[PDB]
């Protein structure tokens, strides 16, 4: 009974972060009752709460051996696991704790979160059904169970749960209730995902008419009407959206389709665009878009009038806004001719200022720097004439550096970009460009000092630490590739590993929001996030650094509180191909349509002596580009190995290999 | 460039755009918190006609506006705040920031009944100050000394949304007549 | 832009 | 209801680098036909 109260003072000392006051207390129980499981677990927590991670796990694990039916021991075990980011082992332990103590709202709460975090859908459904049973007066718990069903693929049941709630309402909520408004739209999206566009439009107009998310109602209405081939009405709907946001390409597409105007009819299309250009004089879209389908003289005429506006305004981003048209040779040559034409026609505005002339010369500089119309010599001439006219122009010098880059003079390119930077020291974009160019010239330490001009000053670990903290993947990747080029395998790997960890964080970032989104009621955004997260590492931001790592480990294989800050332990690996697997697995699983990944996978697996996976990569890469030189080489390289080591492989493997190899060489 | 509502899948390239163009940076998690708290208020500019180097290319973000409602109303009076706004240097002076601001402001009024919107800007930021004052009609409220990490002062600027709200109510009445 |  | 050969499970584990759980599941997906399962698994999207 004194130990009974002493056990309580161990929890009190724990919840007050008084480790010593709690340990010394627990040790007094364990000297009298040394196989008291609940106490051992409580001690395991405090150990873990002070770095004793390995020791805490040994102890917690010992504790639940002694008392296998204690919900505290299992709860603790889970907490440790969840802390060490092993959510899967956490789930197993939370689940059993809850079977031992089903009354625990905390255990059920935390498990449910873990389950959706690991996309244990069936588990999450059961959890929410339970939570809803326990607290059905609270709307969040109904919505949550609908979400679990929805993410599980059970759309019919998710709609049922949503409608069941609505049917309990005695009084219609006021249109100011954002939770109710969001709940109506979420149900609406669910009806459409079930494929019932007829019913979703009906539900939209009947129940969703006054929802607060105005753009959503407007976009859903147009989308449904168009799919139902209700063209007059869809026309009116796309007009509503255009009036709201004259700058959104798809609204014009929608309108134009709804009017039944054929893509061949250039003049009939421009009328629609001219109409909104008149109505909305500041819309760039309403002037620029018609240059996509306009052609011949109609194009030249419209293009001249657009260019005159931009050049007169002195806009330096004119080329960037138009280069998408350069796929058409005619529009390419015509745009250059018009610029030259404007240049010749130019007179100094504001004589009693010359921005128009700078803007045309700058357009021409970029035209001839662009790979689709490249003439680096002429580009140089044009930028120099521009810089004569405007010597302090950052963008002028920036383009100049880029021409040098294309000429192959990386040194000159970094010197010039840095000069450009020095002209606007307050602007981070040009600072970032200069650093990049310096890394492209393999000047890492210089590039890092440039970035130091914008990283928080008294950060510990210098600029690199701040940039790491702020998850700056472009710089980390560039820095790595540069270090690799200099032969510094250690820092190269360290960088690639850092980008890998940033992606682990992004995956873990969604964790607090499984609960938080239920409090906000903004449910469609939540489901958007989840679905994006399910494909997280397909992003080229992951792929680039990851393909670098895999290539560098391949190279290393052929060429035999923060620990390891310079990645020296990384470089000193005895198993590089083993170290490459965590990078490669994501590559092949999330970016299978990417041949570079498949080619790299092949190289890794033949070396690993895993010829079946090698073939799988090869068959993928070949399905993407039959006659790619590398897939042809690897195809031929594989066949030699197969004929060689086939006596050593199992007969079933031998069979599958030879059979699926003949398919496509 | 296309203007459209923020997408959660856009967040890495939004964050990257912020890293390139602004000295004030945040964890990805903070972008999530906006996207999941006020999904109707943040918009992006997209270079949609950029040819894709890869089958997994994401939409190329050349501008964004990151906006929120103030969780603590001044006097129980709802108002928006602009957390972050930038356009790639290569894409400035095409009117993008203006369009992004007016989209955010409209949703602030419609969905959250915003009475005004506020923001901070460096005192030396000519380009930004002319956008807010001259184009959008923000007034200056005060100067916050050493607001930014490097010590630079900020203007706290505020836009009265009364005009937009009434303008909105006027179009609501014409729809009610049709109704 | 918001500080820090 | 599909029963699986343990040597097959160990073969898929070693040559496809799968967990014993996933290797078994894949095999069960093809009625314990290892040659069918391995051929299916290396076919691209
Ligand atoms: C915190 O978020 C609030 S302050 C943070 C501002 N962002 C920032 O400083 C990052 C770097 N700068 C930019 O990204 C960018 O320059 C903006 C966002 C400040 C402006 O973007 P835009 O270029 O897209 O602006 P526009 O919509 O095209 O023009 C609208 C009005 O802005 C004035 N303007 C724009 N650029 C100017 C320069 N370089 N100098 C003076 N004035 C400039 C114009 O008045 C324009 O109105 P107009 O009537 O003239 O069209």
């Amino acid at each position: 009974t004194r130990e009974a109260n002493l056990f309580r003072t161990v929890i009190r000392h724990y919840e007050d972060k008084q480790y010593k006051r709690g340990l010394k207390a627990a040790e007094q129980i364990l000297k009298k009752n040394p196989k008291h499981g609940d106490t051992m677990s409580m001690k395991a927590l405090i150990l873990n709460a002070q770095g004793k991670t390995e020791e805490a796990f040994a102890l917690a694990k010992e504790a639940l051996t002694i008392d296998m039916k204690s919900y505290i021991c299992w709860h603790v075990y889970g907490i440790l696991y969840r802390t060490n980011k092993n959510f899967d082992e956490a789930i197993k332990a939370y689940k059993f704790a809850l079977k031992l103590e089903p009354e625990s709202h905390q255990i059920q709460r935390d498990l449910a979160v873990l389950q959706i975090q690991m996309r244990d859908y069936a588990g999450y459904v059961q959890s929410r059904l339970n939570m809803l049973k326990a607290r059905p007066q609270i709307r969040q718990n109904w919505t949550a169970l609908a979400i679990a069903y929805h993410l599980e693929g059970n759309l019919e049941k998710a709609e049922h749960i949503l409608t069941t709630y609505e049917k309990s309402l005695t009084t219609p909520p006021p249109k100011t209730d954002l939770e109710h408004s969001e709940a109506l739209l979420y149900k609406n999206t669910i009806i459409a995902e079930r494929g019932d566009i007829e019913r979703a439009l009906q539900h939209l107009e009947t129940d969703c008419k006054h929802c607060l998310d105005r753009l959503a109602v407007m976009e859903l209405r147009a989308s449904y009407l168009s799919k139902l081939a209700r063209k007059d009405e869809a026309a009116k709907a796309y007009r509503a959206l255009l009036d709201r946001n004259p700058e959104h390409m798809d609204y014009y597409k929608g309108l134009i389709s709804a009017l039944d105007i054929s893509a061949d009819d250039e003049e009939a299309q421009k009328a629609v665009y001219d109409e909104y250009a008149a109505k909305y004089p500041r819309s760039d879209a309403a002037k620029r878009l018609p240059l996509n389908f306009l052609s011949g003289e109609r194009f030249r005429t419209t293009a001249k009038a657009y260019l005159t506006l931009m050049f007169d305004k002195g806009v330096p981003s004119t080329f960037a806004n138009l280069k998408h048209l350069y796929s058409d040779s005619f529009k390419k040559e015509t745009l250059a001719s018009l610029a030259e034409e404007y240049l010749n026609e130019y007179v100094n505005a504001r004589p009693s200022g010359s921005k128009g002339k700078g803007a045309a010369l700058y357009y021409l500089a970029q035209h001839y720097n662009y790979y689709m119309s490249r003439d680096l010599t002429r580009a140089l001439e044009y930028v120099e004439k521009a810089i004569e006219l405007d010597p302090k122009n950052v963008d002028f010098h920036m383009t100049k550096a880029r021409i040098f880059k294309h000429q192959g003079d990386l040194a000159k390119a970094a010197e010039t970009m840095d000069y450009a930077r020095s002209l606007d020291p307050k602007d981070r974009y040009i600072n970032s460009k200069a650093a990049k160019y310096q890394l492209r010239n393999n000047e890492n330490e210089k590039a890092l000092a440039t970035m130091g001009l914008f990283t928080r000053a008294e950060t510990a670990g210098g600029p690199l630490a701040d940039l790491t903290d702020m998850q700056c993947i472009w710089f980390l990747t560039e820095d790595g590739e540069a270090w690799q080029r200099r032969g510094n395998t250690a820092l190269a790997l360290k960088r690639y590993h850092t980008v890998f960890s940033i992606f682990d964080t992004w995956q873990e970032d969604q964790f607090d929001f499984h609960s938080f989104s239920l409090r906000k009621g903004q449910i469609r955004a939540y489901v958007d996030m989840v679905r994006w997260e399910d494909r997280l590492r397909e992003h080229p931001f992951y792929f680039r650094a990851a393909l670098d790592a895999v290539n560098l480990y391949l190279s290393m294989y052929d060429k035999p509180k923060d620990d390891d800050p310079n990645g020296e332990k990384l470089a000193a690996t005895k198993d590089p191909l083993g170290d490459a697997m965590k990078f490669l697995n994501y590559i092949l699983q999330f970016s299978p349509k990417n041949i570079d990944g498949q080619i790299a996978g092949f190289e890794v697996y033949i070396r690993k002596k895993k010829y079946l996976l090698a073939l799988r990569c090869l068959k993928a890469a070949s399905a993407i580009d039959k006659n790619h030189p590398k897939v042809l080489e690897q195809a031929a390289k594989l066949r030699k190995i197969v004929s060689s080591a086939l006596d050593s492989m199992a007969p079933k493997l031998r069979e599958v290999i030879q059979a699926e190899l003949v398919g496509v060489p | 460039m296309d203007i459209r509502l923020l997408r959660p899948s856009d967040i890495p390239l939004i964050q990257h755009a912020n890293l390139e163009n602004l000295p004030e940076n945040y964890f990805l998690k903070y972008y999530l918190y906006h996207a999941l708290s006020w999904p109707q208020l943040s918009f992006v500019a997209v270079d949609v006609s950029r040819p894709a180097k890869s089958p997994y290319d994401y939409p190329k973000i050349v501008g964004y506006v990151l906006a929120k409602m103030e969780e603590e109303p001044a006097d129980g009076v709802p108002h928006g705040h602009i957390t972050s706004l930038s356009v790639m240097r290569t894409h400035r002076r095409l009117g993008i920031a203006e369009k992004l601001m007016r989209q955010s402001q409209l949703a602030m009024v419609e969905t959250y009944n915003a009475h005004y919107v506020s923001l901070h800007v460096r005192v030396s930021n000519k380009a930004a100050i002319h956008l807010y004052r001259d184009t959008l009609g923000f007034k200056t409220e005060k100067v916050e000394a050493k607001y930014y990490a490097d010590g630079e002062d900020a203007y706290c600027m505020k836009l009265d949304l009364t005009a937009l709200r009434e303008q909105i109510a006027a179009q609501r009445e014409k729809e009610l007549e049709e109704d | 832009s918001e500080s820090s | 209801m599909g029963k699986v050969d343990p040597a097959d499970v160990n073969l898929l584990v070693e040559e496809l680098e799968l967990s014993k759980a996933k290797a078994t599941e894949l095999l069960k997906a093809h009625d314990g036909d290892a040659i069918k399962a391995m051929k299916a698994y290396i076919q691209p999207a």
